[PDB]
RNA sequence: UAGCGGCGAGCGAACGGGGAGCAGCCCAGAGCCUGAAUCAGUGUGUGUGUUAGUGGAAGCGUCUGGAAAGGCGCGCGAUACAGGGUGACAGCCCCGUACACAAAAAUGCACAUGCUGUGAGCUCGAUGAGUAGGGCGGGACACGUGGUAUCCUGUCUGAAUAUGGGGGGACCAUCCUCCAAGGCUAAAUACUCCUGACUGACCGAUAGUGAACCAGUACCGUGAGGGAAAGGCGAAAAGAACCCCGGCGAGGGGAGUGAAAAAGAACCUGAAACCGUGUACGUACAAGCAGUGGGAGCACGCUUAGGCGUGUGACUGCGUACCUUUUGUAUAAUGGGUCAGCGACUUAUAUUCUGUAGCAAGGUUAACCGAAUAGGGGAGCCGAAGGGAAACCGAGUCUUAACU
């Protein structure tokens, strides 16, 4: 039982 | 294990005779030379502990 | 017959069982409220807490000094003056019907009524009050 | 002193399930389903046993409405008119007295009309 | 206050509050149940999740995975180990205060004379260490299941009443609430009572 | 508790008392006397235990039941109804148990004793030097250097020596007590890899050791390491001869064994989720937490010949799930696919209050002894007197020169 890749993350902002 | 006393309140409170706490009253210990006489004088005798504050003082020392 | 043995009423309360339904009135964080800290599992502030503020036995001063010779020194009642033994009464002996202690170094008559019998008193040190009743029952004190 | 819940859980669901039975789906096969039905159904049992008195009242004022029509009078005379000649005959009994014998409220309607004129 | 014999009829007195005063039920009661409190062995023990034989490594990934938050297999909410509270070899038996103790034997006592279940006699022993003849014995007297206390305990009436499940022969000193409850009936030889009559005075 | 402590958190004695168990000795040295107590090492004798074991009591008839130990009736043993098995629950069916016995050989232990080593007893001495102590820096004493006693140590120093020195908590004087700088020592004390017996208000296979089933096994990881799942036919296999269909299959139906095969090896009991077949009703013009109140019709079950009950239910008013979090949730805020099992305010020791029981100005024991949840044991704890920082005073005490 494996887990996912997980969701690509999107490019984190900043102020 | 029995419960340990807090070294700090046995040092502060005496146990009266019907139950109560006497304490020294505090601004008395370095710039008297501002205050007033009638004001030291008051400050000079113990005093019992409010109502308020009797709750804590029972759970800092159950023992004295 | 043995199963007949029943307490009294009030002796027993079977206790309050938490987390135990809705009906029972304990359940859903059971009788202490919604979140915080003292809702928490091993939760709780120390004794004498007030939340940051100075606490009683730390805003007020300190004051006195324990004296040793108190510790070695007791009072005698007149209650149990006529019971330790004989008619005469010393620093030694009073420890052994066990009113005072071993370590005991110093003691006092003080005034609590019901005396009776004439002892003599020897070496202690009563004070105004059990002396006028220890001689208004015969007894003579000295040192 | 191990307890082993197995007798009474089972026998705790059994008797919501056995309350549950007759609704559709997973309401009277599922215990988590089922025993929100019973709790919803108990909660509207509750409920219309109030409405049962009012959706009948307002039945037999519409049967008593009806009929008075019929004989000439609205319903607001006819109770007013029977109120005025010392009749305590409620709508219950008057909405079945209009459906069934019809000569007896025609004498009730010319007994309301005699007392309101 | 007079205890009379079943054949001989000689009257011997004792005490009015050791067999004569009121039946504290409440006072009975806790010490029966504290008797049977004192003989419970209390050996047990369950493992708690630093107990079972396991591992301490974290299952899976905090974050990341659709499962729900572990940190370790000996959780109690997991299988093959668990049991939070976990029980230990601990101690039932509750003190007993000696005016307590003293205080319902007499109580217990005063109401086994109140419901003529004890039996004083002049003497209690057989000749023989055989259980027939003590089996006999008994049964002559209209006796089956009795408690047979005396005051001076003999090993020729020790082996008798061993095989005998109904019966139970003790010492004067070693009397106990439970058994002058449970039995039915109970009989006094002669000296026992001026001996039970001391040692709860 | 006294104390220690950013006097914060917390740390935490000693004196003394009550108990178990109590055993004192040798060298730094010569002489007299030498084997005299003393232990140690090996043999013998006796007692006793272990490693194999033996004897070991007492009942039938009848009923039901597949089978009886179960019901009934009448007997017996019992220093033996502790326990297990035996076709359902056995004291007399068996293994056993109590009790009474048994060791060719190998040893444990206790003495007596043979031999060897070992060293007696007395007198006179000797009586522990780079040591105590001190300086610098630490460590342990409840003592965090603080007024800090005491001991140990890295380094540097460094006495006296029994007409002398240490300690008695900074330190000085007086008294008390002891003697360092050389060593041995049983008992009360801790633990259980393992063995024997016994017990459990411990579990009954998701529990109990991870492992009741050839489990640290299968399996994963290079490796250290991690680590499962998996119990039950029947009393006895008597576990299905033989026949038929079917691929000399799998599977099934007959027959037979069996109390039972809705006990057939996937085997006691077979719950729910889920998947079906048959029966009764409704449903293809009617919109939504799917229920509830009313309610026609249909199908049955009944006594009555009036009517109830069961199942479905057209139509119709009302009606936007549960939990949590929230000022506020149908909310398009969170959680849950369902079912079965497991899953969370317990335990130990103290202190406070209430109810309750005993005793009562007294109450109560702990350790421990103990034919022992009996009885001793009052060591000790609380209360009966408090005030003051304390000396001290005392039903009064403190403040102050004293208080109206």
């Amino acid at each position: 039982p494996r887990p996912r890749p997980r969701p690509r993350p999107r490019p984190r902002p900043r102020p | 294990p029995k419960i340990k006393t807090v070294r700090g309140a046995a040092k502060r409170f005496k146990k009266t005779g019907k139950g109560g706490f006497k304490h020294k009253h505090a601004n008395l210990r370095h710039i008297l030379t501002k205050k007033a006489t009638k004001r030291k004088r008051h400050l000079r005798p113990k005093a019992m502990v409010s109502k308020g504050d009797l709750g804590l003082v029972i759970a800092c020392l159950p023992y004295a | 017959r043995l199963n007949t043995l029943s307490p009294a009423e009030g002796s027993k309360k079977a206790g309050k069982r938490l987390g135990r339904g809705i009906g029972s009135g304990l359940g859903k964080t059971g009788g202490r409220g919604h979140k915080g800290q003292k809702s928490r599992s091993g939760g709780g502030v120390r004794r004498g807490f007030e939340g940051g503020q100075m606490p009683l036995y730390r805003r007020l001063p300190k004051f006195g000094f324990t004296s040793r010779k108190a510790a070695i020194t007791a009072e005698i009642r007149l209650s149990d003056l006529a019971k330790v033994e004989g008619g005469v009464v010393d620093l030694n002996t009073l420890k052994a019907a066990n009113i005072i202690g071993i370590q005991i170094e110093f003691a006092k008559v003080i005034l609590a009524g019901e005396v009776t019998t004439p002892v003599t008193v020897r070496g202690l040190r009563v004070t105004k009050g059990a002396r006028a009743a220890i001689e208004a029952a015969g007894g003579k004190i000295e040192e | 002193a191990r307890v082993k819940r197995g007798v009474i859980a089972r026998a705790r669901h059994k008797k919501i399930l056995k309350q549950a039975k007759g609704y559709y789906g997973a309401r009277s096969r599922v215990y988590r389903v089922a025993f929100q039905a019973v709790i919803k159904a108990g909660q509207y049992a509750y409920r219309d046993r109030r409405q049962r008195k009012r959706q009948f009242r307002q039945l037999w004022i519409a049967r008593i409405n009806a009929a008075a029509r019929q004989n000439g009078i609205s319903y607001s005379k006819f109770i007013n008119g029977l109120k005025k000649a010392s009749v305590e005959i409620d709508r219950k009994i008057l909405a079945d007295i209009a459906v069934f014998d019809k000569v007896a409220f025609t004498a009730l309607v010319e007994k309301a009309k005699a007392a309101l004129a | 206050m007079e205890l009379v014999l079943k054949d001989a009829q000689s009257a011997l007195t004792v005490s009015e509050t050791t067999f004569g005063r009121d039946f504290n039920e409440a006072l009975v009661h806790q010490v029966v149940v504290a008797y049977a409190a004192g003989a419970r062995q209390g050996t047990r023990a369950q493992k708690t999740r630093a107990e079972v034989t396991g591992s301490g490594k974290k299952p899976w990934r905090q974050k990341g995975t659709g499962r729900a938050r572990s940190g370790s297999i000996k959780s109690p909410i997991w299988r093959s180990g668990g049991v939070t509270f976990a029980a230990r070899p601990q101690d039932h038996s509750q003190k007993v205060n000696k005016k307590m103790y003293r205080g319902a034997l007499k109580s217990i006592l005063s109401e086994l004379v109140r419901q003529d279940r004890l039996i004083v006699v002049e003497k209690f022993s057989v000749e023989a260490p055989k259980t027939k003849l003590l089996a006999q014995k008994l049964k002559d007297m209209a006796l089956e299941d009795v408690l047979i206390i005396t005051g001076e305990l003999d090993e020729n009436l020790f082996l008798a009443a061993r095989n005998l499940h109904k019966v139970d022969v003790r010492d004067a000193t070693g009397i106990d609430p439970v058994s002058l409850i449970a039995f039915d009936k109970v009989v006094m030889t002669a000296d026992a009572v001026k001996q039970v009559e001391e040692m709860l005075a």
